[PDB]
């Protein structure tokens, strides 16, 4: 139908997709109160970067609002691992809240997911993965939470291979290298679902108020 | 809804 | 260190001979449905394709050059994913219905009869279609089930030594072998270059699908408390 | 041992 994402060339794809991206927020100046209002302002921003993805406002709202509800926190780990790139061992949930392995163990099953979240950023330090990359995957991961909707993941990975290309990688290695991201992004879907487990099972708690959007996106899973 | 709601 | 030499053809040949044969079960059809028998049958059937596995994945190629606790890791991790791609494999030519064994299907409207496991059935319906729709071959299947193998449980971890990420960094090499023998497949199916990495894609993505319904169906299982001891141990694992 | 472990060392 009407799409812009089947309109772009790949530069195009790529110019558009950075120009969407979100800005790193600060952490307010417990813990998990810090987490929680980080990723309250966080999500706030992802839905107005979703709405700039050629291909996301093409889609029906009920589309729009699902791919979200599924994507939100697979979203947010992929943001977190990408900018805690350049500080190995640690999560640099923002410019003033850094965190090293060992601070996630106040909170009840957390430090079992910032190793895997670690695991990732290592691996995405290790392939080197660029910045127009991380756009692209941003994205897949989005359109593939949840025809057209494969029409326009073709076309991001038709992008992501052209990236690699112009970068100057074989042919077997763009191969590799577009396997290797996708893969990764398993280890992220499952780094969400274990988290939306625990956040529920923080909400039955009551020892921290997760906000009102919070909620709304944690009801999302279990429905 | 908030989502819905912020969509438009 | 051998299996870093394979080519794309003995890879597929290895990963063909070592598949683990279909299983039946002993479900008699002749009688009204119940929740309890159902389970049993399908804890019972889980439990002896888990067996098949483990020795499987004895010959998939790279998994016996990592130690015995990197093996039980990767098995631990991606057990019920493994079950479920086998499920959805041979599910394909049967739409509406998971075919769990040749005698044993089960329906959607049963399925609801299943506390909680409606959500769960339509996602594996529609992954067996998306297969049945791409025309995934045999070939292909093999591959993908050794990539759920390798991948799972690889970023678990934070490696602590230089051995521990050389290990790391071997079955990502295997891990290299097995694209080159997806790409080298769909090459001699007859697909043009965007074809392969796209129809690659597609197939990749459907594994992080795979992990989603693996979570899911892994939080009912340490809900309802069937269990072998061995499922009790694999289950055990992920809580 | 784990019984995975046991099936493993078969
Ligand atoms: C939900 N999790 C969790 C897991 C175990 C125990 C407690 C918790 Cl909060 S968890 O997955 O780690 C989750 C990942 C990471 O740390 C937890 C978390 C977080 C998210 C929401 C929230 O209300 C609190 C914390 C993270 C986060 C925050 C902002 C980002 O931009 C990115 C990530
Ligand atoms: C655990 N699940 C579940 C979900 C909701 C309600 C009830 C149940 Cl059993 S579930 O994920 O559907 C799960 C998938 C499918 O059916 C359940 C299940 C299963 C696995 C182990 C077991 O002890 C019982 C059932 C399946 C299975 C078995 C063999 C296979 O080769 C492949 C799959």
């Amino acid at each position: 139908k009407n799409s812009l994402a089947l309109s772009l060339t790949a530069d195009q794809m790529v110019s558009a997709l950075l120009d969407a991206e979100p800005p790193i927020l600060y952490s307010e100046y417990s813990m998990m109160g810090l987490l929680t209002n980080l990723a309250d302002r966080e999500l706030v921003h992802m839905i107005n970067w979703a709405k700039r993805v050629p291909g996301f406002v093409d889609l029906t709202l009920h589309d729009q609002v699902h791919l979200l509800e599924c994507a939100w926190l697979e979203i947010l780990m992929i943001g977190l691992v990408w900018r805690s790139m350049e500080h190995p061992g640690k999560l640099l949930f923002a410019p003033n809240l850094l965190l090293d392995r060992n601070q996630g163990k106040c909170v009840e099953g957390m430090v079992e997911i910032f190793d895997m979240l670690l695991a990732t950023s290592s691996r995405f330090r290790m392939m080197n993965l660029q910045g127009e990359e991380f756009v692209c995957l941003k994205s897949i991961i989005l359109l593939n939470s949840g025809d057209h909707i494969h029409r326009v993941l073709d076309k991001i990975t038709d992008t992501l291979i052209h990236l690699m290309a112009k970068a100057g990688l074989t042919l077997q290695q763009q191969h590799q290298r577009l396997a290797q991201l996708l893969l990764i992004l398993s280890h992220i879907r499952h780094m969400s679902n274990k988290g939306m487990e625990h956040l529920y099972s923080m909400k039955c708690k009551n020892v921290v108020p997760l906000s009102d959007l919070l909620l709304e996106m944690l009801d999302a899973h279990r429905l | 809804k908030i989502l819905h709601r912020l969509l438009q």
